[PDB]
């Protein structure tokens, strides 16, 4: 029984917007966004969700909310634009879970990776280690064009959680055009 | 039992807004609700104040609103604040400080949901640059009277201090509630920053005014203080030649040049002076 | 404290008033006047107010209550 | 645009016990908040003012974190008590302006197209204003972009109503001028000019001190103004200002002459209308 | 003038007198307002 | 059952922004205050205007009165009678019209 | 100066007592006894302060 507060982090930038899968990737994310919110939902009535964009600057659509069709009419008027600043992007969302309501919530934020990212050793690894010094959890969802082996994920999964524990993990891109979040629906309840 | 010597403390901003908000609807008795703590149980103090939404077409609103009050309470936890209502508040404009009849149940809610609340009674009208005149109450039941005894048990004579006015008498009062004693809590930070009032820029000590105006006031001065000395003598001749019984009254209808003259010789060396020195010392501040 | 003591008696001027014709001033900060309402009345002058405007039939301005010139 | 701004003192007590009670919790740099206020002709007057949850970052000025959420439903809230109120602008306490106050700006330009910010120091030191008032614009130049965002300074000053000049005369009981005559009249304007001129020309000094050893971006219309200030020095020996001012000076003074020997009279005559009316009391008692 | 002024009070003497209103006018004043509530 | 009624009385002249001068329907005038939300430009010498009853202050300004006594004269008539039932002076009809 | 301030706040509190009617008298009695007419009212007979 965990009060859970969450934040998603949506990709929008030119190279997410690739039309690898049957439809356009941004379809992909609308639906994926829609089954994990429902799920989180379900998880706990009083549970509230936030959303924030990734693209040149990151900007944030809605403060924390238990409200649903607000994220999604919010959600489905973005246009695919920009590049990825990831770090920046993860820096205001850990600033948007301070000032929460709910203190004795648990936090949680989704991040999605659609386009390549010029992410740097050292940053990320400081970025991973001062996140657990604040107890931060982050799940992370690649797909379509993949990052090389994932190998600068794999470092956050070498600093953050997943040693001495399981309070993080990480989702492989999946190559198939055929709908992800049917395949990803395991791993949100096996992470 | 309760005792004569409880206190309650008010900051400076709860009472400015109160006033404000008490002096904006005049004609009505407009009302809120207070919050603070009750630190022990001989002083209150209350923090910050707040109104409500009222319905119009009359002089009074019921109190009982949830959604507004809830919605208050729970949003103004998330910027600190994290204080309890300790009481009500409302204003009678020209009239005075008591409870009326509908008053006494009002404050019966407040009293269910907490015994020790208290009930502000602010006068927006009869209060002119200081004595704001601001009462607190707290009611009383007559079954306790029935026994022969009596609230508020005195340990001390530091309680009654200030004599009610005869028409708090008039209504309920001491058969019906009792009065306490106010303080004011001051600190330096907000006293020091609150006297900027009405300070002038360095520009406005500076400035030596229009050398074309000032000649015509000098004139026009002149003319009336040459007057006032034509008619100065003919009161003069004439101090003594009636009796100093009726003197005083001979000065009714009519003016009088010798208090109608200082004030001309008064703001005359005044504006001289002043505009005098002024240049003087601007004549070699600047190059 | 003087300068601060003058000021505190204009308390007695907000809403109560009824409009007079001034009559006839007996001695000082003491005179009778004439109500609108239809009865003369034998009454007390606020001190601070300018005696020399009070000519003749002058209109002056009366408390409700303790009906007192103000 | 804007003309004057007026501030009462009900949103500088606001900003105060605002920014005690959030920094109280913790070590926290700046806050921000909206103010509230109404329009006339050219003239702005604010009134008064809520909080909002703020967050910055001092690792990157390029962070920050405000809530719409949280604006949205408190002017609404407001809405409903008192509807002659409505959003002008914004205010932060910061003793400086930052980098990123034209990014608020803009974020924040959509609930008012005239936004106008206002700083309050929380501790000043001083005899000059608290506040300081400023609006955006778009400035051109030779080169390097067509317009540029730039803030611009607006006269402020403040203000008093009834009720609150009322509170604020009841508050400020130990505090109050001694004398209302040449005393106000000269230390309140002249001595307290001499102090703000010397801090200008040492502000001034400052920046021209930084220049031509350190840093060195020279900026040209400092310069430009420097020749404009340096230039308009009048010339106090000129033979006609001498005489011009030596005949208004001794214009001037015959009025002061008839003045005290006006008082010189009345001061006699009081003299002996005392003598004369207490020397007939001592046999009354026999 | 200034040499005037300090001549001024000189012969004011023995002004201990010193009566607001009145002494027993009080009581009677209380009286009438107690009389007054009662009704 | 939870409103009270307004003395109506006729303003005269103002002596600030705060204060008018205001006569009621019998004799008696008064110094009295005005409502903050009520326009002010509205209130020129002549017109009519309710107060409050227990603090005087003005509340509402109102049209011009007409008595009942004209209203009964205003209209009364049932009668139906044209100019075909009435005969032999032809002339003084063409005069008066 | 001092005697002036008291004066002032004394002054300020009694001016809020009724005023008193004025009137014609038309004959005196016996045993300190007058009668007395004042305008807006019938005739009364009353009696005289001890000054």
């Amino acid at each position: 029984m965990v009060l859970e507060s969450t934040m998603v982090c949506v990709d929008n930038s030119e190279y997410m917007r690739n039309g690898d899968f049957l439809p356009t990737r941004l379809q992909a994310q609308q639906d994926a966004v829609n089954i994990v919110c429902h799920s989180k939902t379900r998880s706990n009535p009083e549970n509230n969700v936030g959303l924030i964009t990734l693209a040149n600057d990151c900007e944030v659509l809605t403060t924390l909310t238990p409200d649903t069709g607000r994220i999604l009419s919010k959600l489905h008027t973005v246009q695919p634009k920009g590049k990825i600043t990831f770090c920046t992007g993860i820096r205001v969302a850990h600033l948007a879970l301070k000032h929460r309501q709910g203190k004795n919530h648990k936090m949680r934020i989704i991040a999605f990776v659609g386009s390549p990212v010029e992410d740097n050793e050292k940053d990320l690894v400081k970025l991973a280690k001062r996140l657990k010094k604040e107890k931060v959890n982050v799940d992370i969802i690649n797909f379509g064009e993949e990052e090389v082996n994932t190998e600068k994920l794999t470092a956050f999964v070498n600093t953050l959680n997943g040693k001495d524990g399981t309070g993080s993990h990480l989702v492989t891109v999946p190559p198939g055009p055929s709908l992800a979040d049917a395949l990803i629906s395991s791993p949100i309840l096996a992470g | 039992a309760v005792d004569t010597a409880e206190q309650v403390y008010i900051s400076s901003l709860a009472l400015l807004k109160m006033l404000k908000h008490g002096r904006a609807g005049v004609p009505m008795e407009v009302m809120g609700l207070m919050l603070g703590e009750f630190v022990d149980d001989y002083t209150v103090r209350v923090i910050d104040v707040f109104a409500m939404p009222q319905s119009g077409t009359g002089v009074s609103v019921e109190a009982v609103d949830p959604v507004f009050q809830a919605k208050m309470l729970d949003m103004l936890k998330q910027t600190g604040r994290p204080e309890m209502v300790v009481g009500w508040y409302h204003s009678h404009p020209g009239f005075g400080c008591w409870l009326s009849g509908v008053d006494i149940n009002t404050q019966q809610s407040f009293e269910a949901l907490s015994e020790r609340a208290v009930a502000v009674v602010v006068d927006p009208i009869q209060s002119v640059k200081g004595k704001v005149v601001i009462d607190a109450f707290r009611l009383i039941n007559a079954n306790m009277m029935v026994l022969g005894h009596e609230p508020r048990q005195t340990t001390s004579n530091l309680g009654h201090l200030n004599k009610p006015s005869i028409q708090a008498l008039i209504h309920g009062l001491n058969r019906h509630y009792y009065s306490i004693t106010i303080n004011y809590r001051k600190n330096e930070l907000e006293q020091k920053m609150l006297l900027n009032l009405h300070k002038k820029s360095w520009m406005e000590g500076l400035t030596l005014q229009d050398y074309s105006e000032h000649c015509k006031h000098n004139e026009s001065v002149v003319k009336e203080m040459l007057e006032l000395a034509k008619n100065y003598n003919k009161a003069v001749e004439e101090e003594d030649k009636m009796t100093p019984e009726q003197l005083a009254i001979k000065n009714v209808g009519k003016q009088d040049p010798k208090r109608h003259l200082e004030e001309h010789v008064d703001v005359l060396m005044t504006s001289n002076i002043v505009q005098c020195l002024a240049a003087m010392l601007d004549t070699v501040v600047f190059k | 404290e003087f300068l601060h003591a003058q000021e505190e008696v204009k308390r007695i001027q907000s809403i109560p008033l009824v409009i007079g014709q001034f009559l006839e001033a007996v001695d000082q900060n003491t005179a009778i006047v004439g109500s609108t309402t239809g009865s003369n009345y034998y009454v007390r002058i606020l001190s601070t107010i300018d005696r020399e405007l009070l000519k003749p039939n002058a209109s002056v301005a009366l408390h409700k209550h303790s009906n007192a010139l103000v | 645009a804007v003309q004057k701004v007026v501030v009462h003192p009900l949103v500088l007590l606001s900003v105060v016990d605002h920014f005690n009670r959030i920094g109280k919790v913790g070590n926290q740099k700046r806050v921000v908040g909206v103010l509230l206020g109404s329009w006339q002709k050219k003239v702005l007057d604010v009134s008064n003012s809520f909080a909002v949850p703020f967050d910055e970052d001092d690792k990157d000025d390029s962070v920050w974190f405000l809530d719409h959420d949280y604006l949205e439903n408190m002017y609404g809230m407001f809405k409903k008590v008192n509807a002659r109120e409505r959003i002008v602008g914004w205010y932060h306490t910061g003793p400086k302006l930052h980098k990123n106050d034209i990014a608020i700006n803009e974020l924040m330009k959509r609930y008012c197209p005239n936004s106008v910010l206002v700083i309050i120091d929380v501790k000043p030191k001083d005899l000059g204003l608290p506040t300081e008032a400023y609006i955006s614009v778009e400035e051109v130049h030779d080169d390097g972009t067509p317009t540029s965002k730039t803030f611009e300074h607006v006269t402020s000053e403040i203000g008093a109503e009834e009720a609150e000049e009322v509170g604020v005369e009841h508050l400020l009981r130990d505090i109050k001028d001694t004398t209302v005559g040449t005393l106000s009249q000269r230390i309140t304007n002249q001595v307290h000019g001499l102090k703000g001129l010397n801090s200008k020309l040492l502000d001034i000094r400052s920046y021209l001190e930084k220049v031509a050893t350190g840093k060195l971006p020279i900026n040209h219309q400092i310069i430009y103004q420097l020749q404009d200030v340096f230039n308009l020095l009048p010339d106090v020996s000129l033979q006609e200002f001498v005489k011009a001012f030596y005949l208004k000076t001794n214009d001037q003074m015959v009025v002061v002459y008839l003045a005290s020997l006006i008082r010189s009279v009345v001061a006699l005559h009081n003299l002996i209308n005392n003598k004369i009316a207490n020397r007939d009391a001592e046999k009354k008692e026999g | 003038h200034n040499m005037s002024v300090k001549a001024m009070r000189f012969p004011p003497k023995s002004y201990n007198k010193d009566l607001e209103s009145a002494e027993e006018r009080r009581e009677r004043e209380q009286q009438d307002l107690e009389f007054a509530k009662e009704m | 059952l939870q409103s009270v009624g307004q003395i109506v009385g006729e303003v005269l002249k103002q002596l600030t922004e705060e204060k008018f001068i205001v006569k009621a329907t019998n004799g008696p005038r008064y110094v009295v205050g005005c409502r903050r939300q009520l326009d002010k430009s509205k209130l020129k010498p002549g017109t009519r205007v309710a107060l409050d009853m227990t603090t005087l202050t003005i509340m509402r300004y109102l049209p011009r009165e007409v008595d009942p006594l004209v209203y009964n004269m205003s209209h009364e008539d049932p009668g139906n009678v044209s100019y075909s039932e009435i005969g032999g002076l032809s002339e003084q009809i063409r005069e008066l019209r | 100066l001092n005697a002036k301030v008291r004066l002032l706040r004394e002054e300020l509190q009694l001016l809020q007592e009724q005023g008193s009617y004025v009137g014609e008298v038309v004959r005196a009695m016996d045993k300190k006894k007058v009668l007395v007419k004042v305008h807006p009212e019938g005739k009364f007979v009353v009696d005289v302060d001890k000054n």
